[PDB]
């Protein structure tokens, strides 16, 4: 029984994890994406 | 688990700065893209 | 002079543009990718619940409860990763 | 298997890539083909 | 244009309507050898 | 017997390649040719 547990928590909290760096990677990179379209040339453009 | 939330903090963080900073003249610009898309949709109808 | 300072401005934004390319690519790869876990989650899930339906066939309501507690963590697992594609196509269409 | 699997989420991938980038004039290119074609049936009729 | 009407008395209005597409190419292509033509038409009367 | 299947597999695999080739002009030639033959009947019938 206490293999039983021990193979259940193993694998939930693995594959939680997993699944949360993989959403929180994907977040960061649309975080990043929208910044870099906000954070235009528009100074240097201006200068010119 | 509490190295990863740490990161989402930081991208909430990065979130309520970019939300603070970023009030811009680009709003009234999307009311002049509607106003254009309007102009499309009378182009149709008088299409049809 | 300001005529060789906007050519590199509109040369670094051809920098930018591939890396937003790059970008989306990259996000439309995740969607995809967790769109064919949840898919292949549920098709597990049907065979558990035709386990089941075996299990009850035979009298054996401890294997059909059995089974359909895999299909239980397997249906959830599917809707984990139906929350995590909402973000992923909110991201998809924010990044286009 | 999970290396064949992986080469499969590698043409997954490839193709979610293609299909964000894949925008293209073409669409309304084949809206042109179909009233083409429309234009063969019409003959087709005349002839008929 | 003989090729789709041999497809018509055969019933393929398919083959009829593919063989007025190759018409209107080589019409379309005359029709540009003709705007070509009149180029150099004016040209040769300059030189002579 | 598994040598051979091998070689009746590469005929199939020649006769696909060739199949997915083959579309050609010769079959408006054929319907043509049907219609030169209705032509020799329309004679003998005129004949009788």
């Amino acid at each position: 029984r206490n293999l039983a547990a021990l193979e259940a928590k193993i694998s939930e909290a693995k594959t939680k994890k997993n699944m949360l760096q993989a959403r929180a990677k994907a977040a960061k990179a649309n975080a990043e994406l929208q910044q870099t379209l906000g954070g235009l040339g528009t100074s240097s453009a201006t200068s010119a | 688990f509490e190295r990863m939330e740490n990161k989402v903090l930081d991208m909430e963080a990065t979130s309520q700065a970019a939300g603070e900073l970023a009030g811009f003249g680009i709003e009234n610009q999307f009311a002049q893209l509607e106003a254009s898309s309007g102009v499309e949709d009378e182009l149709a109808a008088l299409k049809a | 002079d300001p005529e060789k300072v906007l050519e590199q401005a509109v040369i670094d934004m051809q920098e930018d543009l591939v890396q937003l390319r790059q970008a989306v690519a990259r996000t439309i790869a995740e969607e995809k990718r967790t769109e064919q876990r949840l898919n292949q989650d549920t098709q597990e899930a049907k065979k558990w619940e035709d386990r089941a339906k075996l299990a009850l066939t035979n009298g054996e309501e401890n294997l059909a409860r059995e089974a359909l507690a895999r299909k239980k963590s397997l249906t959830d697992t599917a809707a984990a990763y139906q929350t995590q594609l909402a973000q992923q196509r909110t991201m998809s269409e924010n990044l286009r």
